[PDB]
């Protein structure tokens, strides 16, 4: 997988090298290309992982994101293309340039064989996100927010990498297929009780945990649209990857190491998702949202059966795809808004008719409408859980309640009602910001249709 | 050569003959001559060209057949290269018995469609089969993480075998 | 830890024992970043004192790229080195006290019983 | 709409001797420039 | 909110029709294979075990 | 929960520890007298160290 | 643009305070009572009557139409649940 | 001004209350659960300006939400136990419990039929255009959790205590829902109580375990 | 603009913990938590049992 | 007061360019970059690669193993084997503790 | 090919390089050419490398 990656690599040469006026087509054309590349890693005709070589491998799990990963450098560095379209041609290619080592990086990390390859890969990404995040930051507050995204990741990163060392001394190898056939059975000691945690911490604070996800909220609302649409789609979903390959190690432990996390989640999915609720921001609601959609992935990669781990990957998939289109949406109310509010702007159906359509759609993704990869993936989770207690069903029975109601509220405060008086006079839509919701959704009706191809490694 | 009828038995068919007790005309009967003849034969006409022009160039396709490698139960421990090999001559036959179980999920649906008012009887060849297919697939692959491989189910067998074993001694 | 082998040369870069070792083909990736590594402090220095980046110094870029990969050889050729003595010194070990690490032996998974967990 | 760069008083916190100014730190007052005193 | 439309279901209509022209045209004359015996030797090709042609170009061409 | 228990307890609770703990080891008077005595004092339990481990 | 002297404060302690953002907040200096003191985050912000906009007078010409707000009356705290769509505090015959 | 939207939306009604109706696994009879919920939020609320409108789409929505964590225990029961959503092979349930499933089933249609348990949102339904109100309010809509558990009455027989449990409920909401019905002065809203009244006799037809019946009254009605 | 400020940023910059905010700040985030640990091990551990002594029927489910 | 610019207002780019389609204020740019991002985002990765996507052939084998099982499923049950034995790896193989 | 056509080759050629360098990793990785098991067979006439 290096046409993946090196062709993205000489993405950098293009941002600086070409015109100022040109740098934008010739970035987001090629990017799409490099998608189309990516593309070619989804041919697999035999369940054997295709290992491209000693550190490069992908295996379902990891295939369905790279495409993911490769497909949204396009897309963001279309949002983007506005703000920041106000800066000196050297702010602007250092942006391309940040957004382009993201994917880099991501992509790696996503198709990466050795566990500590992940972990430097891994935390590299923060490099990029917080240069994204406080150097182009509106609100005062993006000091404070690249902070908390900094350390919450940091704290829990380096028992990761105690952890990672010390299995290599442990077992005498971090390579995942090793790793994988060959005999790692913790023995519930107490210590190895604190192992698993080590493991797991650092993946459990990036996928926002009940306990620990106040770093994404406060992150996403200063965070440019590029930086917010890069955390919620690809940025947290690396702690879900990072989950579902660790815990082929530490076996034993999580069947009773788990029940903590499980509950966590569950109650937190439950107060994320109505604290979503009455939120004024709708930046502030879409990342809550954010958290408990993601708080349920966290308690499919725990009970860890079949179901739960394809039900995981189809959500933080079709999730992913779903939240960054809020993201997106959200930034173009923003812009001619000038305000987060979710109170002021109301009506636009009236006055943007198609953006609305967009919105409509996006809430219908984002609460479990049925023909769609998003539901297919929450009645999954659904069941499993349901398997470990029949009385899941009541908490992830309260949260499809609240989601419903959120979602629709985002499309009944913002996209109807009567319009605003005069707020500064709406322009109409660009072609850009209509397609680059189109370049979101389109995908997810493909998905839809097949949606064996992000089914996970279970299945 | 769509279907082999010996995987998918299908009962034969018996169709009470058309008895007409009324002078007054059964307006299927003509809907369907109609039917075939302006939605049937323009259909047919062109169905078979295309078979034809599939004939004047066919190709064949085979069915990738996997030699046996040798199971877990022999494969030396931590031997990566050996037990990779042997993963995989599960994990590819954790499918194989599972699109069998598919069958039988399929084969049965059939045979309450087919035998409505009666499936409480008459379908009762399938479902004897359903638990006799069921009891085992999950006697080999169901307590199973999402990580299964083919060394626990050597062991999920394997602390049963205990029991076909200390059951059976108790029983004395 | 490898200082106070027998026969260390008390300050030589790389003994000519390690003429026995494979040179490091000039186009090893490593050598190639080395050249890369080189040529980003060229264009960097043209940056910090303000000149045009790439169009500038062309003697200097040169030099960047062909110092550092000269001595990438010369260090890699060595760092080569050091790592094949620690074989040569760990594998022989290894034989000379033969009990202290004897193969055991493994038995295959049909007699070992490892405990099942069910997920349930 | 312009990201909040730095005003005055965000940039005056980083003078003074010590960032988080103690009981009796604060009563310090910040190094001379020159690095050479009045005394 | 018009002129999106008129370039989004015309560069999708661009190579979209071409593609499906492509597809029924293979289809049609072409032809999905039909499953045979492997003859007692003959070690088929990759490309030989998959049944539509064109999902078979690929596999010869590029796997 | 959100908001102030949330984020006194975890983030910013780690954020006072520290601060508090910087303003008691940074509060130095500058005078050598002082410094020196602590090195007495290290040299003292270090050669404890040694004799009590001897 | 809006400096912190025109954004919500601490509790108003001295009376004069208390006449103080009486005048941020576009109020009365005798309608401004402050949520009470408990620490729990109100601040100074007034605590207007919990009633909804339900019974807001609807032919009043409201700057915000649909709130029933003016353009400068201070918010109601809970105005996400007070508002037309969600809670309904209104007399009612019975 | 926007006539052909909404004809657009009744057809792309009328086809998800279609395949709610002929849908063999259940996965497709949630498709169409869901579908007729949100296509009825987009029409119910079809003059979006009005509040009054907003509200009762809301309404709806979270109603049928409700309904909707019932279908999703039944889907869930029936995905572990017997496992397949096709309802050629759930019926081979009979001799089962069945019954966490069918009270899953049971709270789906209280929630979709208006049964007395959140009974209010057909009567709010009515803030949508007249003939929104007819196809949908009227027929196609809240018949659809009558036709579920006519779906599911193999299974239903089986259970007693189900049966008096809707038999119950249809009974309540039946005079309920007509008594509000003899004081309302609103013509839209007195054919609502009646529309409500009529499947509550119908609930309790299928309460009374008489399946083919409610079917007949379901056509007539 | 001011009420948005003092719903989201003037919250903790008022805060002071008191009792009725404290006893209420942990029956809140470790009540339920707690709560649905003795539902969910009670239940877990239920099933575990029954499966162990061989009551369950886990009949045609062959899936998870 | 400190020195500094006064907040700058945000174009109508619309008022000139009146066929801005959202990627840049001079004219021929922005349309040289939709003519390219429509085409290379729509017209050759939704289409071609749903194309290549669709006939990527019996992915993860599921296609193999509906044959698989018929050819196993035709065989064992005219042999009169069990359709799905209840033991995998055999019995014999499995050398269980004696103990 | 410098008018701004040597611009637009960067990428393409990255993907060619990307393309050697990965047919190399092949190379290299090829013990067990075909000494594997399930697809150990004997080189059929007129063929030294099952797989390159
Ligand atoms: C890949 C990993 C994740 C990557 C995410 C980002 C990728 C972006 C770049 C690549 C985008 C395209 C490639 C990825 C998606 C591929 C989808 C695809 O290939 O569709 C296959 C489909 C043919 O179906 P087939 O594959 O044969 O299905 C198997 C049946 N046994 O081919 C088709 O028939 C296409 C048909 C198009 C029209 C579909 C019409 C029906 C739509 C139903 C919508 C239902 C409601 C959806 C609601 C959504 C929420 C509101
Ligand atoms: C916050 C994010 C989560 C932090 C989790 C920290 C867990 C402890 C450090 C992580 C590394 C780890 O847990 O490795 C296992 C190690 C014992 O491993 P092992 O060599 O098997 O020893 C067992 C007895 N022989 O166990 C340990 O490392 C114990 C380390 C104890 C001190 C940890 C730091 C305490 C700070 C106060
Ligand atoms: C389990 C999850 C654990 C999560 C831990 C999160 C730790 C970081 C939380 C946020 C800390 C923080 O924001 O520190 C800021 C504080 C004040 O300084 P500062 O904000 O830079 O300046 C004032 C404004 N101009 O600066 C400080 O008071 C010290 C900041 C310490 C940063 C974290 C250090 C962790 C060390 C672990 C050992
Ligand atoms: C006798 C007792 C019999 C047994 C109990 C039967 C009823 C059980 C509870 C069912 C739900 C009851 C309340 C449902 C909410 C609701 O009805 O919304 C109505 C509200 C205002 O609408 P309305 O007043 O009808 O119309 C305006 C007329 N001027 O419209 C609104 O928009 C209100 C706000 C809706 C969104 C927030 C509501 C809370 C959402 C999360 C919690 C959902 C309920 C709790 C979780 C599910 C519990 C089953
Ligand atoms: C039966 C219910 C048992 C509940 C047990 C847990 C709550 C214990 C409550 C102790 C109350 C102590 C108290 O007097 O009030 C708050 C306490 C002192 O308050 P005060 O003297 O005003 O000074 C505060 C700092 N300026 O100020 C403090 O002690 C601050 C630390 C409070 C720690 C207790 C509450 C923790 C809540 C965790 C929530 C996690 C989510
Ligand atoms: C919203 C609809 C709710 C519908 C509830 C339906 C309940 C069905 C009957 C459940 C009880 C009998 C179950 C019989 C078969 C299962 C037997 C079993 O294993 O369950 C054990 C469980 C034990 O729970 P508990 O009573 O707390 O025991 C603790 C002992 N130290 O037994 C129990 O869990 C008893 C309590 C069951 C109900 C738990 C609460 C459900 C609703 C919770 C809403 C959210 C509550 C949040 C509370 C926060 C508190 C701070």
């Amino acid at each position: 997988m290096l046409k993946i990656i090196l062709p993205s690599l000489m993405l950098l040469p293009l941002t600086w090298l070409s015109s100022p006026k040109k740098t934008w087509t010739n970035v987001t054309s090629y990017s799409f290309l490099i998608s189309l590349t990516s593309l070619t890693l989804l041919w697999q005709t035999d369940e054997n992982y295709k290992n491209f070589s000693n550190m490069f491998s992908s295996d379902p799990l990891s295939t369905p994101l790279i495409i993911l990963t490769a497909w949204l450098l396009p897309l963001m560095l279309m949002a983007s293309q506005n703000h920041l379209k106000k800066d000196n041609n050297v702010l602007q290619k250092l942006y391309i340039s940040m957004l382009i080592s993201l994917q880099i990086l991501l992509i790696m990390t996503f198709s990466a064989t050795e566990l500590i390859m992940f972990y430097i890969l891994f935390e590299a990404t923060l490099i990029p996100t917080l240069i994204i995040i406080t150097r182009w930051g509106n609100q005062t507050e993006r000091l404070n927010a690249g902070i908390y995204f900094l350390f919450y990741t940091l704290i829990g990163s380096i028992p990761l990498l105690i952890a990672l060392i010390l299995i290599q001394n442990h077992v005498g190898t971090l390579n995942l297929m090793i790793l994988s056939f060959t005999t790692h059975t913790l023995d519930a000691s107490w210590s190895n009780n604190l192992l698993w945690l080590a493991c797991m911490m650092a993946f459990l604070i990036k996928m926002p945990l009940y306990g620990v996800h106040l770093w994404l909220p406060k992150a996403h609302v200063e965070a440019p649209i590029a930086g917010s649409m890069i955390l919620a789609a690809i940025l947290l979903k690396l702690g879900s990857y990072g989950m579902i390959r660790i815990s082929i190690i530490l076996d034993p432990l999580t069947k009773y190491m788990a029940y903590p996390f499980i509950l966590l989640s569950l109650w937190g999915m439950i107060m994320t998702s109505s604290i979503c609720l009455r939120q004024t921001d709708l930046k502030s609601l879409i990342a809550y949202s954010s958290v408990s959609h993601m708080a349920l992935v966290i308690a499919s990669i725990m009970i860890q059966t079949p179901w739960s781990f394809m039900g995981a990957t189809m959500l933080m998939i079709a999730h992913g795809l779903t939240s960054s289109l809020l993201f997106c949406l959200a930034n173009s109310n923003y812009e001619r808004i000038h305000s987060r509010t979710m109170i002021m702007a109301r009506g636009l159906q009236m006055v943007f008719p198609l953006m609305a359509t967009w919105w409509l759609m996006a809430s219908l993704a984002n609460l479990a409408l049925p023909p769609s990869i998003n539901l297919m993936g929450e009645l999954f989770i659904t069941m499993s859980l349901f398997s470990w207690s029949n009385f899941t069903i009541i908490l992830m029975g309260i949260n499809i309640i609240i989601t419903g109601m959120y979602s629709m509220y985002m499309i009944i405060t913002t996209q109807r009602g009567k319009l605003t008086n005069h707020m500064i006079n709406l322009q109409p839509s660009h072609t850009r910001e209509l397609t680059l919701m189109a370049l979101h959704m389109i995908p997810l009706i493909l998905l839809t249709t097949s949606p064996k191809l992000i089914t996970g490694l279970t299945m | 050569d769509s279907w082999d009828k010996d995987v998918y038995p299908e009962p034969p068919s018996r169709t009470p003959a058309p008895s007409p007790q009324t002078s007054l005309p059964n307006p299927i009967t003509y809907l369907t001559k109609a039917y075939d003849l302006v939605v049937d034969w323009p259909v047919t006409l062109v169905r078979e060209f295309i078979e034809r022009q599939h004939a004047k160039n066919r190709t064949y396709y085979y069915h990738r057949q996997y030699r046996r490698v040798p199971d877990i139960t022999e494969c030396k421990e931590g031997d990566v290269l050996c037990i990779y090999e042997a993963e995989m001559q599960w994990r590819r036959d954790f499918k194989v018995d599972q699109e069998i179980m598919n069958i039988i999920q399929e084969r049965l649906k059939a045979c309450q469609q087919r035998e409505g008012e009666n499936y409480q009887q008459n379908c009762a060849k399938e479902l004897e089969q359903f638990t006799k297919v069921t009891k085992a697939y999950q006697d080999r692959y169901l307590d199973l993480g999402a990580y299964y491989s083919a060394r626990k189910c050597l062991a999920k067998q394997k602390q049963r075998m205990l029991e076909e074993r200390k059951a059976a001694r108790q029983e004395a | 830890m490898m200082n106070g082998r027998p026969g260390h040369e008390p300050l030589k870069f790389l003994p000519d024992e390690a003429r026995s070792l494979p040179p490091p083909k000039l186009n090893d990736p490593r050598l190639v970043y080395m050249g890369l590594l080189g040529y980003c402090t060229g264009l960097m220095d043209n940056m910090l004192r303000m000149r045009p980046v790439m169009r500038a110094g062309l003697h200097r870029q040169l030099l960047f790229v062909t110092s550092f990969v000269f001595a990438g050889y010369f260090y890699l050729k060595r760092q080569n080195y050091l790592y094949a003595v620690k074989d040569h010194d760990m594998f022989g070990y290894i034989k000379l006290h033969p009990e202290d690490f004897p193969e055991k032996e493994k038995k295959t998974y049909a007699e070992i019983l490892e405990p099942f967990h069910p997920v349930r | 709409a312009r990201q909040w760069q730095p005003d005055i008083e965000w940039a005056e916190q980083f003078s003074g001797a010590v960032m988080y100014p103690s009981k009796e730190t604060a009563h310090w007052k910040p190094p001379p420039w020159n690095d050479v005193d009045i005394l | 909110d018009a002129r999106f439309l008129r370039l989004m279901k015309f560069y999708l209509m661009l190579t979209g029709i071409p593609v499906i022209i492509g597809i029924t045209l293979v289809n049609i004359f072409i032809g999905e294979a039909e499953l045979a015996e492997i003859p007692e030797g003959y070690i088929p090709e990759h490309w030989e075990y998959y049944k539509h042609p064109i999902s078979r170009w690929i596999a010869r061409n590029f796997y | 929960l959100d908001l102030i228990w949330l984020e006194k307890t975890i983030p910013k609770s780690t954020s006072t520890l520290h601060t508090n703990m910087t303003t008691l080891t940074t509060n130095q008077k500058g005078l050598i007298k002082l410094y020196f005595m602590s090195f007495l004092i290290n040299i003292i339990l270090i050669i404890i160290l040694y004799s009590i481990n001897l | 643009h809006m400096t912190k002297d025109m954004l919500p404060g601490s509790y108003p302690r001295t009376p004069e305070e208390r006449a103080a953002a009486a005048k941020k907040y576009n109020m009365r200096v005798e309608d401004y009572e402050p949520y009470p003191d408990d620490g729990m985050g109100y601040g100074d912000y007034p605590m207007l009557p919990n009633r909804s906009q339900h019974e807001r007078d609807p032919w009043y010409q409201w700057d915000h139409s649909e709130l029933r707000m003016n353009w400068g009356e201070p918010i109601h705290w809970d105005l996400d649940m007070y508002i037309r769509n969600r809670v309904d505090t209104s007399p009612t015959p019975v | 001004p926007n006539i052909n939207r909404f004809i657009k939306y009744l057809t792309l009604f009328l086809i998800t209350m279609l395949i709610l109706t002929s849908a063999n696994n259940m996965f497709q009879l949630f498709i169409g659960w869901e579908g007729v919920g949100i296509m009825s939020f987009l029409l119910i609320g079809w003059w979006y300006g009005r509040t009054d409108a907003n509200t009762a789409a809301l309404q709806a929505i979270l109603y049928n939400r409700i309904g909707d964590i019932g279908f999703i225990l039944a889907m869930v029961w029936f995905s572990l136990n017997m496992n397949s959503w096709e309802l050629q092979q759930i019926m081979f349930s009979n001799n089962n419990d069945n019954l966490i499933p069918l009270m899953g089933l049971l709270i789906a249609a209280t929630g979709k039929s208006a049964q007395f348990g959140l009974h209010p949102w057909l009567p709010s339904a009515m803030e949508g255009p007249t003939p929104v109100s007819a196809l949908l309010h009227s027929s196609t809509m809240v018949v659809a959790g009558i036709f579920l558990l006519v779906r599911f009455h193999p299974l239903t027989t089986n259970n007693n205590f189900i049966l008096t449990t809707m038999l119950c409920l249809g009974a309540l909401t039946t005079l309920f829902t007509a008594i509000c019905a003899l004081t309302q002065n609103d013509i839209k809203k007195i054919i609502a109580f009646s529309t409500s009244s009529q499947l509550g006799l119908m609930m309790v037809t299928l309460g009374m375990n008489q399946p083919h019946l409610a079917f007949l009254h379901i056509c007539t009605h | 603009i001011r009420w948005t400020y003092a719903r989201s940023a003037n919250i903790y910059p008022n805060f002071r913990p008191t009792p009725k905010n404290s006893l209420l700040g942990a029956v809140a985030g470790f009540g339920p938590l707690i709560f649905w640990y003795y539902v969910f091990k009670t239940d877990r551990d239920r099933k575990e049992r029954l499966i162990q002594e061989g009551k369950l029927d886990r009949k045609f489910n062959i899936s998870y | 007061q400190w020195q500094e610019d006064p907040e700058p207002e945000d174009e109508n780019v619309y008022a000139k360019n009146p066929d801005f389609h959202g990627y840049d204020s001079d004219p021929v740019v922005d349309v040289w970059n939709m003519r390219a991002v429509f085409f290379f985002g729509f017209s050759i990765v939704l289409v071609f690669g749903t194309t290549f996507v669709a006939y990527v052939p019996d992915y993860r084998m599921q296609e193999w193993a509906r044959r698989e099982a018929e050819r196993l499923v035709k065989y064992r049950e005219v042999n009169g084997l069990p359709i799905m034995e209840s033991n995998y790896f055999d019995p014999s193989k499995i050398q269980l503790p004696e103990d | 090919l410098l008018r701004e056509h040597w611009v637009h080759i960067l990428v393409p050629a990255g993907f060619v390089f990307g393309c050697y360098l990965d047919r190399k990793d092949d190379e290299k990785l090829t013990a067990f050419r075909n000494k594997s098991m399930l697809f150990q067979r004997e080189l059929r006439p007129n063929e030294e490398v099952t797989w390159k």
